[PDB]
């Protein structure tokens, strides 16, 4: 879709795009390894 | 074994109406069947498809299980006759109904072109899929 | 005889009476001017969105077959536990998992070289080359190819070939509607598809969606 | 209800008065047939202030004698 | 020329140009100048057409199944009010060959099919003579009026070949359409008033007219 894609390109709607999946990951690594305090992989 | 060489007549039988359809099609309305021209081959190589397919699975059953099914009809019921049709399922049986129709699929993919600059072209995929409902 | 003509402007449109919109000339086929939304402006987006139908109608109508066949043959007696929204879950070896990454493999090659051919047409070409003989280029979407075309019906053989793509398009848009009907259906009635058929030609009355 | 009643007697008695007050009276487009004015808008005003006349008189009286 | 509560500004726009100019606008809903969406002098005149016809359907469909019902012709089972059928299941159902949710789901295809024709008809009235709806588009194509198509299929008859009974049969139509849907408003409001249907209310009301209208709010 033209100029759709330029608005979903604007800097607030990337933005939320980018920090909802960022935040989705961060969110889904905390239930898979919650409380976590060490990085014991080495 | 159970529910699967009950159905095992249909394969002389699943070629055959593609040759019976061009049979009463060039006979009576030969630029109707020939207008459809290319359709009549690939619906004679489906309905090998489909046998080549019935008769692996059959081949699949021959090379686990051991046995052979007969799976014989009536056909003329008046005296000494008592006659029957039916089908006989022993590994040869396997061999050959792969052997037909294998070969009978190639052919018949190596036919679409070969006949492709051909007037006579229904007709000879009827006697191709007759042969085949004969051989098999 | 190969050229992929387009439709005419006064074609079958999914709203008879409606306008189609610009971007949908005709070029492509199975083309009846559906755009409420419009989401192939941009015709060089237009053009993976074309892609991405053909594949998605590919997939689905060998998906629909792979459903709706092989529980024919459950219920001519072939097929024992056939149900297919409970076959991933079912015993086979690899664990699921190792089939997983080798379908993921084998797929990511298939699907990349259809990507390679998707970015810039001429990458990953087929066919092999014969002396004084020119394979002609082919669409994306449709390689023609010896390996895809081989029964050489794709450069408009038995019919032409815009009929031929539309036919495709139609019969896998039609495929793609079946295999939804199959995922929802299957789990708003916890049953079988042909089953469901058989339930509704029952009584088609009283045994539709309302009565779940 | 109930016509004849006290409370149908002082409600009609209270429409009809407004309706002669927006007719000939101190109170006052749609062209209807009436000689001067007091057109459809006007009879349902008038309908309704001797409606809110007859209602307060009525329950006024029901309060007290 | 007959006026029934015509205003100043309602002889500005329903000179004589529309079946049934009695003038009455004072609200002033068909004013021409300042318009869109709905609220147009012309798709107000296609909705009182629609809504009248549809009313007539209601009316002398609604009330048929007890002008028949308790006169005999009909079983008492298939006699029920307008209101007993399954359109009030909190105040009737009938059980059809179909549960009434496939029913609506009949009517939403089929009127789909009957009535988005009919809005491309109003769009752009050239259309629906032009795409293959199983060659049966042969009748849907002549319009001239939106509301007043009349081809083989919804005018298989004359009736009207000339202009003034066409405009007579017009009025019929319009006066009669406005009577049945003062009747449809009777119907729902006479169901909601005393519960039972309009022609119980029409036999009682006749029949010794006491409490014809007293019992307001009692069911
Ligand atoms: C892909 C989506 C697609 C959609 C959403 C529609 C939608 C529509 N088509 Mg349609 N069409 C579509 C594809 C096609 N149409 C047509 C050819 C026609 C014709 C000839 C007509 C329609 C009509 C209709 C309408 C009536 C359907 C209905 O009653 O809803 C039913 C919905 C429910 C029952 C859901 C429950 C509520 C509606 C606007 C009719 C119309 O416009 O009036 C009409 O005459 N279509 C073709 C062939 C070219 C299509 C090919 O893909
Ligand atoms: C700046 C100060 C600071 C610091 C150092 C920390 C540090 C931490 N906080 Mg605290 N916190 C802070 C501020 C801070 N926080 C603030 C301001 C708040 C309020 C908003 C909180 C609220 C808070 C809560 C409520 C919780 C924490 C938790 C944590 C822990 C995070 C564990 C986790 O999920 O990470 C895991 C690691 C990641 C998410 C990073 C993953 C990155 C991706 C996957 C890429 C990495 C791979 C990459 C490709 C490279 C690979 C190498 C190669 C192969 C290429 C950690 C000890 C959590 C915890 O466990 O408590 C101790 C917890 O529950 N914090
Ligand atoms: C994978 C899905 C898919 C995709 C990508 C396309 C893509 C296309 N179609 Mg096809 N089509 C599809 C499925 C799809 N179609 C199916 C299933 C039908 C039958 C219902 C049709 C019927 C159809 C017609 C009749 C026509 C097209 C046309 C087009 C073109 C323009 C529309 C466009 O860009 O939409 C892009 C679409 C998407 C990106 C997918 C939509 C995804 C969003 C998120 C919505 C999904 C939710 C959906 C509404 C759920 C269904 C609910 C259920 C109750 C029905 C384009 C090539 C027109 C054309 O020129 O043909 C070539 C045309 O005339 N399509
Ligand atoms: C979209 C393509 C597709 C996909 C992803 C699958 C995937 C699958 N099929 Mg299906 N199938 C398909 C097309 C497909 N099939 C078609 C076109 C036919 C014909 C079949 C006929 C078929 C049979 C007869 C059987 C499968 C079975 C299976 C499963 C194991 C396959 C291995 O071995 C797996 C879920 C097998 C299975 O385990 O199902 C429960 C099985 O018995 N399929
Ligand atoms: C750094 C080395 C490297 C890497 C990372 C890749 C990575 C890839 N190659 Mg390439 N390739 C390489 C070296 C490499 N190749 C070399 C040295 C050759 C010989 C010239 C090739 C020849 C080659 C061909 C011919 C093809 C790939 C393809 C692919 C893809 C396989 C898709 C997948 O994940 O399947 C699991 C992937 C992007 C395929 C592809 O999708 O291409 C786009 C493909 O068709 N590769
Ligand atoms: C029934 C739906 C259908 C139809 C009508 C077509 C039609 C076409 N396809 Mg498509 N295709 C489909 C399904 C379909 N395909 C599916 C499910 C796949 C995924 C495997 C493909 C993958 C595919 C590729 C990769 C290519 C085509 C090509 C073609 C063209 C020539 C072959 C032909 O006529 O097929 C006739 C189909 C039948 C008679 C169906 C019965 C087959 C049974 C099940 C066996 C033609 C436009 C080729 C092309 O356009 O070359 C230029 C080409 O390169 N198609
Ligand atoms: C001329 C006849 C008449 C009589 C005898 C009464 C007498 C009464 N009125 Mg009524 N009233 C009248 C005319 C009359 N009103 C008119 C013309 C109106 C205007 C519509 C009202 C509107 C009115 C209101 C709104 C209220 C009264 C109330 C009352 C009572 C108490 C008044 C107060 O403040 O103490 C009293 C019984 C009050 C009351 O408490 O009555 C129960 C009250 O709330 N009256
Ligand atoms: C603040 C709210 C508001 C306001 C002030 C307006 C104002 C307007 N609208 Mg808009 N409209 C609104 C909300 C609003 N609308 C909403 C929410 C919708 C979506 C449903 C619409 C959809 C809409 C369309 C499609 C059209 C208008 C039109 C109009 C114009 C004329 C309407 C008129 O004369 O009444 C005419 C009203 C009737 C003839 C009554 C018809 C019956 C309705 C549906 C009953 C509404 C009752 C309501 C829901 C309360 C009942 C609650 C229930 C639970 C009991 C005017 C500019 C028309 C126009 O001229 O274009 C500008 C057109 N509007
Ligand atoms: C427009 C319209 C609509 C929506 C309906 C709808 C209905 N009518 Mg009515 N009806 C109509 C016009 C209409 N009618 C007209 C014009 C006549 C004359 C009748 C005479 C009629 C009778 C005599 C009966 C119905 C009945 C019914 C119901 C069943 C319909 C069926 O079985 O199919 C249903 C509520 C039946 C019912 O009550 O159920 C029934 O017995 N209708
Ligand atoms: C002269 C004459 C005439 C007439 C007369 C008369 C006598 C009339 C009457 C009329 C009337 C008689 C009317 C009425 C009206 C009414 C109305 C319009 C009402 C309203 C109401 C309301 C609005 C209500 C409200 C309320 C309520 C609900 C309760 C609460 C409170 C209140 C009150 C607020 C004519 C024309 C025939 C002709 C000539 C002769």
């Amino acid at each position: 879709m033209r100029d759709l894609k330029t608005y979903l390109s604007v800097a607030p709607v990337l933005s939320t795009l980018w920090f909802g999946s960022l935040a989705g990951l961060l969110i889904e690594i905390n239930r898979l390894f919650p409380d976590a305090l060490t990085f014991p992989f080495f | 074994m159970e529910h699967t060489y009950q159905y095992s007549w249909i394969i002389p039988f699943i070629p055959l109406p593609v040759p019976i359809l061009l049979g009463v099609g060039l006979l009576l309305f030969p630029t109707a069947t020939k207008n459809l021209r290319r359709m009549w081959t690939f619906l004679s190589i489906f309905l090998l498809s489909i046998v080549m397919i019935f008769s692996i699975y059959l081949s699949i059953q021959q090379i686990f299980l051991s046995c052979i099914h007969q799976n014989v009809w009536s056909w003329t019921i008046n005296n000494e006759f008592s006659f029957e049709f039916g089908y006989f399922i022993d590994p040869l049986t396997s061999i050959m109904s792969i052997l037909i129709t294998t070969v009978g699929i190639l052919v018949l993919i190596y036919s679409d072109n070969y006949m492709s600059h051909d007037q006579g072209y229904l007709r000879f995929f009827a006697y191709m899929g007759f042969f085949n409902t004969s051989m098999l | 005889s190969s050229v992929c003509e387009p439709l005419p402007p006064d074609r079958p449109l999914w709203f008879p009476g409606s306008s189609p919109p610009e971007w949908l000339d005709g070029s492509l086929p199975g083309d009846f001017g559906f755009d409420p939304l419009g989401l192939g402006s941009d015709p060089d987006t237009l053009k993976w969105f074309a892609q991405a139908e053909l594949i998605h109608s590919r997939w689905a109508m060998l998906a629909v077959t792979g459903i709706i066949i092989p529980e024919c043959l459950e219920r001519l007696g072939f097929i024992e536990n056939f149900s297919w929204y409970d076959a991933g879950s079912r015993e086979y070896f690899a664990d699921s998992t190792t089939l997983f990454v080798a379908q993921m493999v084998l797929m990511g090659w298939a699907e990349g070289r259809r990507w390679a051919d998707l970015i810039k047409p001429g990458s990953v070409d087929i066919e092999p080359k014969y002396p004084h003989k020119v394979n002609p280029k082919p669409d994306v979407g449709y390689p023609g190819g010896l390996w895809f075309d081989f029964m050489m019906w794709g450069r408009g053989s038995p019919e032409p070939v815009m009929v031929l793509r539309t036919k495709e398009i139609k019969n896998g848009r039609l495929a793609m509607l079946a295999f939804l009907g199959f995922c929802f259906q299957a789990t708003y009635t916890s049953q079988d598809p042909i089953e469901n058929l058989m339930a509704h030609l029952a009584d088609p009355g009283h045994c539709n969606v309302f009565s779940a | 209800d109930f016509i004849g009643s006290s409370t149908n007697l002082i409600m009609v008695t209270s429409t009809t008065l407004m309706l002669f007050a927006g007719r000939f009276g101190l109170a006052p487009g749609l062209q209807t047939g009436d000689p001067a004015g007091f057109t459809l808008a006007d009879t349902l005003a008038c309908g309704t202030v001797g409606h809110i006349i007859g209602v307060g008189v009525v329950l006024g009286l029901k309060n007290i004698g | 020329r007959p006026l029934w509560f015509a205003s100043s500004q309602s002889l500005s726009y329903l000179d004589g140009s529309l079946p049934g100019d009695y003038g009455f606008d004072p609200l002033g809903l068909s004013d021409p100048e300042g318009t869109g969406g709905f609220i147009e002098p012309r798709w107000l005149a296609y909705g009182e057409i629609i809504n009248g016809r549809f009313a007539m359907l209601g009316a002398a469909g609604a009330i048929a199944p007890e002008i028949l019902g308790k006169a005999g012709l009909i079983p008492a089972e298939t006699a029920l009010p307008w209101f007993q059928t399954g359109v009030i299941p909190p105040a009737g159902t009938y059980t059809y060959w179909a549960d009434n949710y496939t029913l609506f789901v009949l009517e939403m295809a089929l009127m789909g099919f009957a009535e988005h024709r009919r809005l491309q008809d109003w769009y752009n009235p050239g259309s629906m003579g032009k795409q293959y709806f199983l060659g049966l588009e042969k009748g849907l194509a002549g319009s001239g009026n939106p509301a007043y198509p009349g081809g083989p299929f919804f005018n298989p008859l004359g009736f009207g070949k000339d202009e003034k009974s066409l405009k007579e049969l017009k009025l019929k139509e319009v006066k009669n359409g406005r009577l049945a849907m003062l009747a449809i408003l009777g119907y729902f409001i006479q169901g909601l008033v005393t519960g039972v249907g309009p022609y119980q209310n029409l036999l009682d009301h006749l029949a010794d007219p006491v409490n014809n209208n007293v019992l307001t709010s009692l069911k």
